[PDB]
């Protein structure tokens, strides 16, 4: 019972998603913020 | 919910993707296009080129056709899997592979 909180939660969020669309799709834009981390810069060809 | 929601599962529904638009009325005209990107190195040994291309493909499906306000579904990969795609191969390519990354 104690992972059932969790797990309500988690089919409640994908209960009627549409992975199809982004964000924002009517009325806005969809921002990404990104970075870098680079964490071996390997040999040069 | 919404709307480009029910526009697509309203298109997708009662679609066979084995079948091409116009299976028996008339041959599916499609227009192609192409934009090289850098035609790497001409091996002479081997006789080969590579080339790096953004392979772009037009036709109509009938069964494609929603009325509504929006005029663009501006979709990702995700729709490819659902729909009819000519099968276009290269008759002259040894070997080639699309990309997949992120
Ligand atoms: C004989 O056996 C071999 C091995 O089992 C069979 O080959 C395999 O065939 C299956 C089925 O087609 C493939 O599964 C699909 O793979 C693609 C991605 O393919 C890319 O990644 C492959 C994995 O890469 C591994 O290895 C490399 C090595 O460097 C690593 O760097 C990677 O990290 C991985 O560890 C890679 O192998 C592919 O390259 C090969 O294939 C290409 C084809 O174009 C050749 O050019 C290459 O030379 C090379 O041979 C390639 O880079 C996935 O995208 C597929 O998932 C999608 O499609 C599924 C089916 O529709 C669907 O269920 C999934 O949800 C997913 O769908 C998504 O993407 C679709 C794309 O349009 C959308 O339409 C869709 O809506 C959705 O968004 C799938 O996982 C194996 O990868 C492939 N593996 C190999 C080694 O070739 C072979 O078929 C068998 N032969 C016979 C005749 O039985």
């Amino acid at each position: 019972d104690n992972t059932t909180v969790f797990t309500r939660i988690l089919d409640r969020l994908l209960d009627g998603y549409d992975n199809r669309l982004r964000p924002g799709l009517g009325e806005r834009v969809t921002e990404v913020k990104t970075d870098i981390f680079v964490t071996s810069f390997g040999p040069v060809s | 919910e919404g709307d480009v929601t029910v526009i697509l599962n309203n298109l997708l529904e009662g679609y066979d993707n084995k079948l091409r638009p116009d299976i028996g009325v008339k041959p599916t005209l499609i227009h192609t296009d192409m934009y090289v990107n850098s035609i790497g190195p001409v091996n002479a040994i081997n006789m080969e080129y590579t080339i790096d291309i953004f392979f772009a493909q037009t036709w109509y499906d009938r069964r494609l056709k929603f009325n509504s306000t929006i005029k663009v579904l501006r979709l990702n990969s995700n729709m490819v899997g659902k729909i009819w795609i000519p099968d276009t191969f290269f008759r002259n390519s040894k070997k080639a592979d699309a990309h997949w990354i992120t």
